RNA sequence: AAUUGUUAAGUGCUGAUUUAACCAAUAAAAAUAUAAAUAAUUUUUAUUUGUUUUUAAACACCAUUAGGUAUAUGCAAAUAUAAAAUUAUAGUAAU
């Protein structure tokens, strides 16, 4: 409808968000042969520094891990008997209240400081299509000065062919 | 082509690959086959990591295509030789060279219609085409393409 | 000891949905109590392996995953 | 029953004409717009064939023949006795 | 229909026969001391104890454990009918 | 054929399957216009009922055809002074006469000895200057909504409606990404919450 | 397809209904009718009766 | 358009998506249409039940949380697809 304002220069390019086109690696190679072409190349563009935030919605149930960049299990899954629409709230937020002290320590092992300014790049995706679906995400969403959520999507599974269901679900 | 092969195979060293494809050459010209044609295609990153005898995931293979004319006893031989190798992970056999797929479950009046010695004779690369390959790739090889691309350069060198 | 094969992939195959790099539990970590073995080709996710989303038979009754 | 079944393509406009009594060739886009000509048609009882074009293999020849028999480039279109 | 599986993931049998006949009577699963004894060189590439049987009838390359010899023996020979290096049973009888 | 292929022949039937079309909610739409029509126009002595189910019961009902047709029914069960309200049905110049049909005690005698209707009429043809042949067509109910005040509880449902309501769930939960394709490729699945069935 | 976003608000049950229905409406209206209903079905049961 | 594939194919049992599935075997081939049975005595794709025990890890089911039971492959038995001949019923009350 209504096209997005003009950027005439990158150095206030860099100020207007929190990114920069023009690198400044100064990558300098001769690859004069064509690249290699990535295996998904229409997806969201995961950098290394990014959470993966998981959240299972079931029907007296709401779970919710976190993983990193490379699969690593930051915090145990937080359940309703260990720890609906509030039962998800309240485990999504007991469980980004933990992650953050967690996430300073395993970042300050390596380098990364995160103490001021930075938020936390987060990717959710949800399963269930469930009531606890509902408040699950709204706390991520008080969260916008901790948690920033650049790709909010879903994990739902294709059932290709099932092992067998119960009496119940067919009789 | 009679037969084709895509090997997937484990990327080893040089030698242990150098003596699989010995020994599966080796295999076919034993059994009174011939070689049409043996290309490498590097490695790549396949969508699917495969699994070795000691059930490790590999996630680089090495691709070969076999191009083949043996006897149907001989490649059976030559198959049941290659799908038990340690290397090979994975290589489906192409046995539609000769008739092009949707002539026997398609339309029975174009059944008989065809004839077996326009696929038998061209290549493997000729029947299955690769997304780099097109039409005006093989008309240029008999329009006397060295006189006439001497002269694409002439715009680019002063820019 | 043996079966490995039986609840593990034939190929390493990775979903859209878990992009780069899937969260996979360790196998020497045990399951839930009354938790259901599922193979690795009829799973949904590799986070629905968890041991703490691992899915019982009273909770296979009521929710599908 | 004396000929399998097969869906109906072409890249043609007058071979849905002459084909159907009612065509519509909506795109998904559009999902809105599409439903309100399902509503009217099925009210009165007439068999209509709606034509996505979306994920269609004559997209551009039926794009330009729909340009000329419409002037305005507005989908869906309602196509009835040619 | 008939299902399958494959015997280290390169030999594909019948189910019913592989769990009766083809999978505990294979070499590096039923005789591991004498698959150890396998000689990687001389042997075939598409041949190795992963898929290759007990009775297999046809000699194969076996390398020594005790002495470095290379030798060509049956499988069936080895392990049914009970098979060993021939230099050492050469030196056997040589020492005592 | 064997388990497989008698499984799939029975699916695409139940998938590519060809309704019985037969005008029900068009003509009871019609019938709702066109007592409408007649509440509009004349003013109707109610008696202790609704006017609608009245002027219902006077103009669609068994006695009342055939009191327009001549019984000697009880007292006036049919609409006397209509003029091009009146329905296309009953009207004199029609090849429909319940009289004639009394005769017969079953449908497939009706069906097999009576004439053919009389297809044009005067007031067939004042219902097509006035294009009431069809009903005209209400809004579009199929893609808006389903407003409704309340939500019924499940101890007020039989115990066979929850364990169906509870399989339509679960069927619904599990698949809900085996859907078509075409349609899979707009919606946004991110927001999708399926609460409950009833 | 019914949407709820939250404001739809649910019934209530068969036996607090039941109950509210006892406990609220009164005794004589009822009770009158259901000796009528009675003496109805006494009169259908008698005129039953009667005809051989 | 279907069946089978172990020594041939595809194969996580192709039917979750999908009216469309690689390859291999199988579409016709004595006289006679008036000729008074010109033909065969066979098979099972579907359902159960048997066949073996660290000898299905699993999934599902009955004793209540843990036992067994089977279930899929390999074989096997019984029944069944399909009208007609033969004997009898005339009226039910539901959505
Ligand atoms: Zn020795």
């Amino acid at each position: 409808a209504v096209p997005p304002p003009r950027v005439l220069g990158g150095d206030y390019f860099k100020t207007r968000f929190g990114y920069s086109l023009v690198k400044n690696s100064e990558m300098t190679q001769g690859p004069v042969d064509y690249s290699q072409l990535d295996m998904w190349g229409e997806m969201p563009r995961y950098t290394s520094d990014m959470v993966f935030l998981y959240l299972v919605s079931r029907r007296r149930n709401t779970y919710a891990v976190a993983y990193t960049y490379e699969g690593k299990r930051i915090l145990n899954t937080y359940t309703a008997g260990n720890r609906s629409t509030d039962n998800g709230h309240q485990v999504t937020s007991m469980y980004l209240n933990d992650l953050l002290p967690k996430l300073r320590e395993m970042r300050a092992s390596e380098g990364r400081p995160m103490g001021r300014g930075e938020k936390v790049e987060l990717v959710v995706r949800v399963m269930g299509f469930y009531n606890g679906r509902q408040g699950a995400v709204r706390a991520v969403q008080d969260r916008a000065n901790e948690f920033h959520v650049r790709y909010f999507e879903d994990i739902t599974p294709f059932p290709l062919n099932g092992p067998k269901m119960p009496r119940g679900v067919f009789k | 082509v009679f037969y084709s092969f895509v090997l997937v195979m484990k990327p080893r060293q040089r030698r242990f690959t150098s003596q699989a494809l010995r020994e599966i050459g080796v295999a076919v010209y034993s059994n009174g086959g011939l070689i049409r044609s043996i290309t490498n295609e590097g490695i790549m990153r396949p969508y699917s990591r495969f699994r070795d005898a000691d059930n490790t995931p590999l996630t680089y293979a090495r691709y070969i295509i076999l191009q083949l004319d043996m006897g149907e006893e001989e490649m059976g031989k030559v198959d049941k030789i290659i799908r038990e190798h340690q290397d090979v992970l994975m290589a489906l056999k192409l046995n539609n060279l000769e008739r092009p797929v949707g002539i026997r479950s398609g339309n029975k009046e174009l059944q008989a219609a065809y004839f077996p010695l326009d696929t038998f004779t061209r290549l493997e690369e000729e029947i299955n085409w690769s997304p780099q390959t097109s039409a005006d790739i093989y008309t240029q090889l008999e329009m006397n393409w060295k006189e006439f691309s001497r002269t694409r350069w002439s715009s680019f060198l002063r820019n | 000891r043996l079966d490995p094969f039986f609840l593990d992939e034939r190929e390493e195959t990775v979903l859209p949905s878990e992009l780069p790099n899937p969260p996979k539990p360790d196998p020497s970590t045990p399951l839930r109590e009354r938790a259901l073995k599922v193979p690795a080709q009829h799973r949904g996710h590799w986070v629905l392996r968890d041991p703490d989303i691992a899915i019982t038979r009273e909770e296979r009754r009521t929710d599908p995953w | 029953s004396a000929t399998r079944w097969l869906p109906f393509v072409s890249s043609d406009l007058k071979d849905y004409l002459n084909r159907y009594w009612a065509v519509m060739f909506t795109v998904g886009a559009r999902p809105i717009e599409t439903g309100h000509i399902r509503h009217y048609v099925s009210w009165y009882c007439t068999r209509m064939k709606v034509v996505l074009l979306d994920h269609h293999v004559y997209v551009e020849p039926l794009r330009q023949q729909l340009q000329e028999a419409s002037r305005t480039p507005e989908l869906p279109l309602l196509f009835v006795n040619k | 229909k008939a299902s399958h599986i494959r015997i280290a993931n390169r030999k594909r049998v019948e189910m019913f026969v592989a769990k009766r006949f083809h999978l505990p009577t294979r070499l590096a699963t039923a005789a591991p001391d004498i698959a150890a004894e396998w000689h990687d060189e001389l042997n075939p590439m598409h041949m190795y104890p992963a898929i290759i049987g007990i009775g297999h009838v046809q000699p194969v390359w076996w390398k020594c454990a005790i002495c470095s010899h290379s030798y060509q023996m049956s499988v069936e020979k080895r392990v049914v009918r009970g098979g060993g290096c021939p230099q050492c049973v050469v030196n056997g009888k040589r020492a005592v | 054929v064997n388990k497989q292929t008698q499984k799939y022949r029975t699916k695409l039937r139940y998938r590519f399957r060809q309704p019985s079309v037969v005008p029900l909610r068009q003509t009871l739409q019609q019938r709702h216009n066109t007592i409408l029509e007649v509440l509009r126009r004349r003013r109707i002595n109610s008696g202790d009922q609704s006017p609608y189910r009245y002027v219902e019961e006077r103009l669609y009902s068994k006695p009342s055809r055939l009191d327009r047709e001549g019984v000697k029914v009880n007292k006036t069960y049919a609409l006397q002074g209509l003029g091009d309200l009146e329905p296309l049905r009953y009207g004199a110049n029609f090849g429909i006469s319940e009289k004639d049909a009394l005769k017969y005690e079953t449908v497939a005698e009706k069906a097999k000895y009576m004439e053919p209707p009389i297809p044009y009429s005067s007031l067939a043809a004042r219902k097509l200057a006035a294009g009431a042949l069809w009903p005209a067509a209400p809004d579009p109910e199929g893609m808006i909504s389903k407003e409704v005040r309340l939500l019924r509880h499940e101890s007020s449902m039989s115990p066979s409606a929850r364990a169906f309501s509870e399989r339509v769930a679960y069927h619904l939960r599990r698949s809900l990404k085996a859907c078509p394709g075409h349609i899979a490729e707009h919606i946004d699945f991110t927001q999708l919450i399926i609460q409950e069935v009833l | 397809w019914i949407y709820d976003g939250g404001r739809l608000e649910r019934e209530l049950p068969r036996d607090v209904k039941q109950e509210l229905q006892s406990f609220v409406a009164d005794a004589a209206t009822t009770l009158e009718s259901r000796v009528k209903y009675l003496k109805e079905l006494d009169t259908m049961n008698q005129r039953m009766k009667d005809i051989p």
